[PDB]
RNA sequence: GCGAGCCUUGGCCGAGAGGUCUUGGUAAAAACUCCGUCGUGCAACGAGGAAUUCCUAGUAAGCGCAAGUCAUCAGCUUGCGUUGAUUACGUCCCUGCCCUUUGUACACACCGCCCGUCGCUA
């Protein structure tokens, strides 16, 4: 039911790129963050199928639009690919308050499911991380087109006003690759 | 901005009227201090103002007082005469100087206010049973840890002795509960009642009681398996209090039946004549009786908001009754009750608050003369600009005109109404008067001083205005509040049909209706730069409103309970409000926000004006007055220490010539211990202690098998904590010498097994003899 | 082991466009192993403080190669290959977060009763 998410990377880290694996580390009961002697392993299946990990993220950088967030779910092998437009020095942070363990609501804006679907399918097979199903924070997907916003809030409450806390590295991005993933 | 009010106690207020007595206390003998809206002194046989505590100024205290508001419930004085006590509306006793009016101890703990509060006898300590039913001992230290006995539930009225011990108590929860002094327990409850218990007094030797009954018990003190001796049935209402004479030959009783009558051969029958009297009893049922000082007299205290002094017929005593005498009041409690209204003049030194039979005139605090043609309460009240004359609009319909120098009626205005007077207010030079009437008409009035065929002093009625036939689903012809133009240009009328409606001096053209009230308004006024305007409703909200319709601007929304009266401010910059929770709140004109929140007000405020001076409140009120403003394991192994070190100190006590852990036996807490250890996770702690532990530990099992003690323990636990530690360590791997404990075990688990073999028997006998007569009974 | 798996001097011919030859500056498998010789001056910051972060095997570190744009040099990026330590295998003590049990002023509403205003009708 709940996903299982490897963190795995190139050999030589960057501090640029150490906090935002942290961030993304920030993904526990299930996340693991994993650096490799070698840049991809020739083994990927292998340990997947081993461990029973039902999905993998990679993080590299490239030159055509900027660095880009890999989502591969395990048993489906899809490639969905997230161009990451803010890289540039993110908050020095492995924890603030509470734990991920918590099950935020899920807010979605400017509705594209045509094929936008797709993603949807992905970020609430993703983001179901937490069986607690009671909201103490919340992430919302703002969308702009094919541009996508991550923000984590914590609900903020008193004198009755609804107040969010903009809390986490604030995340833009751009949908890059998604390659048609099979049936198999 | 700048804003008036004061968040201090007191600002030169004349607030306590000094009223609604229930009790009293005698103190020096010829005089007598009574319980109040305050703490005042009175003589005993004259009824002048001897001296007065209220708040103020006490030496070396600010925001203290000598007395509070909201009714005072006792008031006695100690026998020494050193020490003042007063409880009151409050849970808080408070303790006064008798000298001074300084405060010597606040003493809390009760949850609701005071039911019963004496000195005793002893005077160390002071009782005070309140009323959250049961009763709280109280020492000169402030000892609370000496006695709370709570068996009820309501409150108490009965109590002491004066022998130091053996207490006695009567309830209000139709119960009369008997305790013992030293370790007090319910020994006897005596019960005659359905109701509450309303007073109660001891004779000398016989206890009365009375109740909801109309009867009456008499009880004996030594008493047990009850001792009753007789009733005495209806005196015609149910009794209320009762007194017994300082000489202890007589006993006077009291009840809401408007009589009071005393037992005399005292005796179970009344066997005096008593057509003497010439005063008789009570025109208002009295809350307490205590018999005079003076040895001559009969002090009376009533629910008429005053309290009185006759005498009862003897020939010691006076054998009838005197004219009641009361003391020098200021004439706020010299005449009779509430204000409804009061009005202000121009010269800040003649203010008038009306009462149902009296007209009281004031400077500041001094009070000139009465005028009295009152034929009820006054709705309404308005100076002449000038102070020269008064007008009067009574519960009646009708309009009085007083003169200021004397009590006498110059004129009767002119009763042309047959409903009271709601409103009423002049002019500026004030020759126009407009008025509240049903009558279905607005009745303006002239005004000016006797000279000619048209009588200003009799107001005579020339013009009339009538349009008012409006019709609405609410009510049509109905008028609350009427406000005069500051310009002189317009009139503003309340409505019953949720609007108001403006209109010019001369004939009738509109100007603006306001609606949008889910309730009728209740107060409307006018800014002196005549550009917005309040009004007040009874749905508690304030509306704003300048000279649109429709476009709400705000609803002045904060309030629980019904809005009296909110007005502006003479130079029109804060508009305050006084409602029915008795608190009076500060808003200022330009902004929606509050400056100042004034609540010291405990009585219900009816109104509230302030002089165009604008440096004191007046205040109408419900007391008729006027508030003037400006690990476990290692504690185990310090058990076995203590307990060890206890055992060893005992067996060489005189053989051979610490305060806790707990109990007469230190070995107690060593159960105590394994009591407290939850039953998961014991052999974690169990398993780090060292064989010195067991040779500790082993004397304990002794002590308790040749204590035969099985009540704070089960051989289940002793023998799994022993099943344990022989896992552990050790016999032969601890000591390998023959030594005095090694020689212990084998007694103690003779013990064990023949203490475990005994109830083992009896269920083995216990459940073959439950087979067999069920093989029989088929 | 991943791959194919540039500025010019000058000269001969041609109306022309141009062609052709010299001269000169400018640009551009590694570590490893063995065998022999010598033996610290830094011109200038001279193994980098306060403080701070991260890390459990084929991992940290080190070294080189190739590719995308390349027949041609990224201050870019991605893959590839070689060598390969140390320390925890914990606990819940601090710290921080969850889940259970436990404790409670406060508190929808239901009983009876007091107090206060006004008023009906007999």
């Amino acid at each position: 039911m709940d996903p299982r998410i490897i963190v795995t990377t190139s050999r030589d880290p960057s501090t640029r790129l150490s906090q935002f694996a942290k961030e993304i580390k920030l993904l526990f009961p299930n996340a693991v963050r994993l650096n490799r002697g070698n840049y991809v392993m020739p083994n990927l299946v292998d340990a997947c199928k081993k461990s029973g990990t039902t999905d993998l993220v990679v993080l590299h950088e490239h030159r055509g639009v900027p660095t880009s967030l890999t989502i591969s779910h395990f048993p489906h092998g899809p490639t969905a690919q997230f161009s990451l437009h803010n890289v540039v020095m993110r908050h020095d942070i492995i924890n603030a308050g509470n734990q991920s363990e918590v099950n935020p609501h899920l807010i979605f804006d400017n509705f594209t499911t045509a094929l936008g679907k797709r993603v949807v399918c992905i970020l609430k097979h993703l983001f179901n991380a937490g069986p607690k199903k009671d909201s103490e924070r919340v992430i919302t997907f703002a969308n702009r087109g094919d541009f996508i916003s991550v923000r984590q809030h914590v609900y903020v409450r008193t004198r009755e006003g609804v107040e969010i806390a903009e809390v986490g590295p604030r995340f833009e991005m751009r949908l890059f690759e998604l390659r048609l993933g099979t049936l198999e | 901005a700048a804003a008036f009010g004061v968040i201090a106690s007191n600002a030169n207020c004349v607030w306590i009227p000094a009223s609604s007595g229930n009790s009293n206390g005698s103190g020096p003998g010829q005089l007598i201090t009574s319980a109040l809206e305050d703490v005042n002194i009175w003589d005993i046989k004259t009824g002048d103002l001897v001296s007065k505590l209220s708040d103020g100024l006490p030496p070396g205290a600010s925001d203290a007082r000598g007395a509070k508001p909201a009714e005072c419930t006792y008031l006695e004085a100690h026998k020494d005469t050193d020490l003042l006590a007063v409880g009151y509306a409050d849970g808080v006793i408070k303790v006064w100087d008798l000298m001074s009016k300084t405060v010597l101890l606040n003493f809390n703990g009760h949850k609701a206010a005071i039911t019963l509060l004496q000195f005793d006898g002893t005077g160390t300590r002071l009782i005070s049973g309140s009323k959250d039913s049961n009763i709280i001992v109280w020492d000169l230290v402030g000892e609370v840890g000496l006695y709370k006995l709570r068996s009820h539930k309501d409150s108490i009225t009965g109590f002491w002795c004066q022998g130091e011990d053996w207490l006695i108590s009567t309830s209000k929860d139709g119960m009369i509960k008997l305790w013992d002094l030293k370790t007090h327990q319910c020994i006897e409850t005596h019960i005659a009642h359905t109701g509450e218990c309303w007073g109660l007094a001891v004779k000398d030797d016989l206890l009365i009681t009375t109740g909801t009954d109309s009867q009456v018990k008499i009880w004996k003190l030594d008493i047990e398996n009850d001792k009753m001796g007789g009733k005495l049935t209806e005196m015609g209402i149910f009794e209320k209090q009762s007194k017994q004479r300082g000489l202890k030959i007589e006993f006077i009783t009291n009840s809401s039946d408007k009589t009071s009558f005393f037992y005399i051969q005292y005796s179970s029958f009344i066997l005096h004549p008593f057509q003497t009297i010439r005063s008789l009893y009570k025109i208002k049922s009295a809350s307490w009786t205590t018999v005079s000082s003076s040895k001559l007299e009969l002090v009376l205290t009533t629910s008429s908001n005053t309290i009185e002094y006759y005498s009862i017929p003897y020939e010691k005593r006076d054998p009838t009754s005197p004219a009641p005498l009361k003391t020098h009041t200021i004439e706020l409690q010299g005449q009779r009750t509430d204000v409804r209204s009061i009005d202000i003049s121009d010269d800040n030194k003649l203010l008038a608050t009306a009462s149902n039979g009296s007209l009281k005139i004031w400077n500041i605090k001094t009070h000139k003369c009465i005028r009295t043609f009152e034929c009820g309460y006054a709705l309404t009240c308005k100076f002449l600009p000038g102070g020269l004359l008064v007008i009067l609009g009574t519960r009646n319909g009708e309009l009085q005109l007083f003169d200021l120098a004397s009590s006498s009626l110059l004129d009767t205005i002119e009763d042309a109404h047959d409903a009271a007077i709601w409103s009423l207010d002049l002019t500026s030079d004030g020759k126009r008067l407009v008025t509240g009437s049903a009558d279905k008409t607005v009745k303006f009035w002239d005004f000016k001083v006797e000279n000619s065929l048209v009588p200003g002093t009799k107001n005579k009625f020339l013009p009339v205005l009538k349009l008012h036939h409006d019709t609405t689903l609410e009510l049509t012809d109905d008028i609350l509040c009427v406000r005069v133009s500051p310009d002189d240009r317009y009139l503003a009328i309340s409505l019953l049909d949720n609007t108001v409606k403006v209109f010019f001096l001369d004939s009738m053209k509109f100007y603006l209706s306001l609606y949008g009230h889910k309730l009728p308004v209740l107060s409307i006024d006018i800014s002196f730069d005549s550009k917005m305007i309040i009004t007040s409703s009874a749905d508690k909200n304030i509306k704003i409103w300048g000279l649109d319709f429709g476009d709400c601007h705000k609803s002045l929304f904060a309030h629980q309970d019904s809005i009296m009266n909110v007005k502006f401010l003479p130079q029109s910059h804060n508009f305050f409000s006084c409602s029915k929770d008795a608190v009076v709140k500060y808003w200022d004109g330009e902004k929606f926000e509050c400056i100042q929140k004034l609540y010291a007000h405990q009585s219900e405020v009816w109104a509230l004006a302030v002089a165009t001076d604008g440096g004191f409140v007046v205040s109408s009120s419900h007391d008729h007055s006027i508030r003037i403003w400006e690990k476990a394991g290692e504690r185990l192994m310090e058990a076995l220490d203590l307990g060890i070190a206890e055992i060893e100190g005992l067996e060489a006590y005189n053989r051979d010539m610490v305060l806790i852990a707990v109990n007469k036996t230190p070995e107690q807490y060593i159960m105590d211990t394994l009591l407290r250890i939850r039953m998961s996770q014991l052999e974690d702690a169990l398993m780090v202690m060292p064989f010195s532990y067991v040779l500790k530990f082993l004397k304990f099992i002794d002590t308790v098998m040749q204590n035969k003690t099985l009540l704070h323990s089960h051989l289940p636990l002793i023998c799994k904590n022993l099943f344990f530690i022989i896992k552990f360590n050790h016999k032969e791997l601890v000591s390998q010498k023959n030594e005095e404990l090694k020689l212990q075990i084998n007694r103690v688990k003779t013990e064990l097994r023949s203490a475990l073999k005994s109830t083992e028997d009896d269920l083995g006998f216990n459940v073959q003899g439950l087979k067999f007569v069920k093989q029989q009974w088929n």
